[PDB]
C-alpha cells in the first residue's frame, strides 16, 4: 500500500521530503475531489487530553469528511480519567482494542510516541504534545504554502513574533528547510529570537537567513508573512508593550508588498494582526485555517486506506 | 577439577572483568547496571592502588561475558577502563568503551514535563558527541541536554 | 626452591569484615548504608560459598571498625551476620547484630500521609519483637507496621 | 520552673500522669480565677494549616483570655501556601523566628513533630496532626470527666460510636488507662470496632472491659457516656442506615441512668444525638466544649510561664 499505510504520525522529523510531498499530494486531490465514504466503516479515537477546540473541530471534522465515526473526549476535567495513578499507557492499552486511530493531545512533550508503544497495530496521530510536536499543523502551513505560492522552494519567509518559545515556528523552519533556495527573516525581540539550534542547522545546510528589527525592513521581498501569537504570560506586562511596537501587523504596513504574498498565523491572533488586514488580499490565515481539513483528511486517508486516492 | 585455589581477595576464571574504574564510579555501575543481580558469583574492589598514583576501582563478575553494545555503555562513565574477557584472555580487539548511539534504562530526563517520568517506559537518550560536551536527546520529549546536565539534575 | 609461608597479599589490613551476609544482600548493605562512599579501599564478595547449600555475600572495608549501634544495624538484613574489627582480629568477644531498639535513615514509613515523605528530615523507627515478626513504630506518624510491610516498601 | 515549662506538647502519649494532673489542677485554677494579663506580652502563632474552626476559635479565645496576641492562617487554601513547594520545615523555622509559640493543626501525621525540630526553644502545641494526635482534645475531655465525676479512677465508661476510626477516643481510652480500676464498654458496629491494639493494651494492664451492641446494655452503670461521630463516608449509604440502629442517642435511653451521668460528645453530633437530649442533665457536650478554653489556656500558662498559678 501507500508508504504512510498504518504508520504513526508523530513527528514531522520522522517525515522524509517524500512523505510531506505525498501527504500535499493527497490533500489537493481530496480538495478537488472529496471522498465522503472513504473511511466509512472505520472509528476514530479524538483524544483530547488537554483541549484544544480548533484543533479538536478541524480534526474531527477531517474525520467526518472521510465518512468516519468518532468517539472521544477532552480530559479537562470533562472525564474520569486517571484519577489517583492510572497511567497513559493503560488508557491507550484499552482504548487501542476499541478504535482503528487515536488521535490525541496531550499536555506532556512525549506523550504520542507513548501512545505508540501500547497501541499494538492501532495508528496514533500526534495532535500535539506539550512543547514539543504538532505534525498537522505544520503540514497545512506547507499546504498553504505550497497552494498560494505554486511552491515550497526558492521562497522569502519572515517569520515574527515569538520565535523563541513558538514550536509552531521551529518544526516549519525545519520543514521548509528540507526544501531548497528558501531564503529566512526573522524579525521577534531579543528576548524571544529564534533559538541557535535552529540557525546551527540553517548553517550547516547553507540556508540563508538574516534577523530584522521590522516588518517593514524586509516587507517587500517577503513571499510568506508568517505571524506568530506572543503571549502575555510570557514577558513582564511593560514588556510586553514596551516591545509589541510592530510585532504588530496592519493593513498599513502592506503597502508595499508582493502581489502573491500571504500573511499567515498559527490562529490565535487577536493581539498580533489588526482587523482591518482582514480585507487585504494577503490575509490568509483563516484560508489556512481552512486548510488543515485537507492536510489532516489526507494524513488519515493516507494511514488508514491502502491504496492512493481517487 | 580443574580451578585451583581459596581466593576470597583477588582471583579468575571464566568471567568477564572491569579495569580501571575511577574511584566511586564502581558502585555507580554496581547500581546503574543491576550487576548484583547475579547469580554467578562477583568479586570487587574499591579505592585501591591505581598506575602509581592515584586511586581506583575494580569489578571481577564470574562465569558471564559482556557484549559490544554493553562494554560501551560504560563509556559515559567510565571511559578510560579496560574489559578483559577472561574465560582466559580469549580477547579479541582493543576492548575499550566508545560511545554507544543509544543510553537506555539508566538516564533520567531532565525535562520534567517529560511523560517518561509517570510511565511505565525505559528511558532512552540518543548520544552526540561535542566539544567539551555530550549530548543527549530523550527519545520521548525529544529535548536535547548535555550529560553534566543529565547525571546531575 | 619452596616459598614456604601462606599469604598472597591478600588479606591483611587493620580495616573491619562482614562476612556470612545472606546472598543478594550485599549490594543491599552497601546501599542502603553508603558505605562504598569512603576514601579508603573496600573488598567485596559476592556469591562465595561457605558450607551447607546456602548462599553467601562479603565486604571488607579498611582502616575502619563499627561502632556497637552500627553493628546491630546489620540485625534486620544480615540476621547472625558475623564481625570481626581486624586490625588483626580485635572482634570482641563475640560481635554478631543484635536487635536495635531504634533504627534511622533507611527504612521507608509505609504511611503515605506521614509528613516524613516531603521533608527534610532523617526516617526513625521504634523496633519491638513479636511473634513471627518485628514491630517498627514510626517517629513521625506514630504508625506501627511489621517489618515484612515496611521492606517490601 | 514547672515541668512543661518550655516544653512541646505533641502527643497525650508523651505525657506522665504527674502531667496530666498538672495540667487539670491548673485547668481548675483559672477556671475559679482568671488572670487575663497573665501572657500579656506574648504572641502566639495559630497555624490551622487544615481549617478547623470550633477548635481554632477554642484555642485562639485561649490565647486571648490569658492576654497573649494572636498571629496565624486557616491555610485552608486561602494563604499564599508554599505552592507545594516549600517544605513544612521552611514554614517553621521562618514562623519561629517571629512568635514565642506555635500552636499547629495539619492534614499529615507526624507534623507538629516535625516543627519541633525546626523551631527554636519556640515550644510547638499540636492541634491536630492527621490521624494521630490531638492532645487539647483528651485534655478538656479528661478535664470534663474529672469535674462532673470527681475523679478519674473507678469509672464505668461506655463509649460509642465509631471506635475503629475516632482517634479521639483512642486517646481518651489510653489517657484513662493510666488511671486505676477504670471499666469500659465498648459499643459500636462490627465494622468499626475499637482497634485490637487498644484492648491488647488494657489486657497488659489488667483493665475491665467488654463489648456490647446496644447502649441500653449498660445504661444502668455508666458514669461517663461518650458519643463518637460516625462520617457515613466511612461505609456505604445502605450500610450506615443498617446499623444506624440505636448507635444513636435519644432521651427515652435515659431512663435508667444513674444521676451523676454526664453524656460527651467531640461534636458534630448532628447523626448521633438528638436535641430531646440536649434538656437533660445528663446533656454535656456544650459544657464540655467550654472546658477546652480551660484546659487549653491551662497549657499554654504551663508551657510559657515558669512558675505555677494559683
Ligand atoms: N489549541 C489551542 C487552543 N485553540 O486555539 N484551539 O483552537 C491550545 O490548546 O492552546
Ligand atoms: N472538626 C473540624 C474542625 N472544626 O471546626 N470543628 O468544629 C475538623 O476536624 O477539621
Ligand atoms: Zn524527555
Ligand atoms: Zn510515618
Amino acid at each position: 500500500a501507500n508508504p504512510l499505510y498504518q504508520k504513526h504520525i508523530i513527528s514531522i522529523n520522522d517525515l522524509s521530503r517524500d512523505d510531506l510531498n505525498l501527504v500535499l499530494a493527497t490533500a489537493a486531490k481530496l480538495k478537488a475531489n472529496p471522498q465522503p465514504e472513504l473511511l466509512k466503516h472505520k472509528v476514530i479515537a479524538s483524544c483530547f487530553f488537554e483541549a484544544s477546540t480548533r484543533t479538536r473541530l478541524s480534526f474531527e471534522t477531517s474525520m467526518h469528511r472521510l465518512g468516519a465515526s468518532v468517539v472521544g473526549f477532552s480530559d479537562s476535567a470533562n472525564t474520569s480519567l486517571g484519577k489517583k495513578g492510572e497511567t497513559l499507557a493503560d488508557t491507550i492499552s484499552v482504548i487501542s482494542t476499541y478504535v482503528d486511530a487515536i488521535v490525541m493531545r496531550h499536555p506532556q512533550e512525549g506523550a504520542a510516541r507513548l501512545a505508540t508503544e501500547f497501541s499494538g497495530n492501532v495508528p496514533v496521530l500526534n495532535a500535539g504534545d506539550g512543547s514539543n510536536q504538532h505534525p498537522t499543523q505544520t503540514l497545512l502551513d506547507l499546504f498553504t504554502i505550497q497552494e498560494t505560492q505554486g511552491r515550497l522552494d526558492n521562497l522569502h519567509v519572515a517569520m515574527v513574533g515569538d520565535l523563541k518559545y513558538g514550536r509552531t515556528v521551529h518544526s516549519l523552519t525545519q520543514a521548509l528547510a528540507k526544501f531548497d533556495g528558501n531564503r529566512f527573516y526573522f524579525i521577534a525581540p531579543d528576548a524571544l529570537a529564534m533559538p541557535q539550534y535552529i540557525l546551527d542547522m540553517l548553517d550547516e545546510k547553507g540556508i540563508a537567513w538574516s534577523l530584522h528589527s521590522s516588518i517593514e525592513e524586509v516587507m517587500a521581498e517577503v513571499d510568506i508573512l508568517y505571524m506568530t501569537r506572543v503571549q502575555k504570560e510570557r514577558l513582564d506586562p511593560s514588556e510586553y508593550a514596551n516591545v509589541k511596537a510592530q510585532f504588530v501587523l496592519r493593513a498599513s504596513d502592506l503597502h508595499n508588498a508582493k502581489a502573491n504574498m500571504k500573511v499567515l498565523h498559527p490562529l490565535p491572533r487577536v493581539d498580533e494582526i489588526a482587523t482591518d488586514v482582514d480585507k487585504t488580499p494577503h490575509a490568509w490565515y483563516f484560508q489556512q485555517a481552512g486548510n488543515g481539513i485537507f492536510a489532516r483528511q489526507a494524513l488519515l486517508a493516507l494511514v488508514l486506506n491502502r491504496d492512493l486516492v481517487l | 577439577m580443574t580451578h585451583d585455589n581459596k581466593l576470597q581477595v583477588e582471583a579468575i576464571k571464566r568471567g568477564t572483568v572491569i579495569d580501571h574504574i575511577p574511584a566511586q564510579i564502581g558502585f555507580k555501575l554496581l547500581s546503574l547496571f543491576k550487576l548484583t543481580e547475579t547469580d554467578q558469583r562477583i568479586t570487587i574492589g574499591l579505592n585501591l592502588p591505581s598506575g602509581e598514583m592515584g586511586r581506583k576501582d575494580l569489578i571481577k563478575i564470574e562465569n558471564t561475558f559482556l557484549s559490544e553494545d554493553q562494554v560501551d555503555q560504560l563509556a559515559l562513565y567510565a571511559p578510560q577502563a579496560t574489559v578483559n574477557r577472561i574465560d582466559n584472555y580469549e580477547v579479541v580487539g582493543k576492548s575499550r568503551p566508545s560511545l554507544p548511539e543509544r543510553i537506555d534504562n539508566v538516564l533520567v530526563c531532565p525535562n520534567s514535563n517529560c511523560i517518561s517520568h509517570a510511565e511505565p517506559v525505559s528511558s532512552s537518550f540518543a548520544v552526540r558527541k561535542r566539544a567539551n560536551d555530550i549530548a543527549l536527546k530523550c527519545k520521548y520529549c525529544e529535548k536535547e541536554f548535555s550529560h553534566n546536565v543529565v547525571l546531575a539534575n
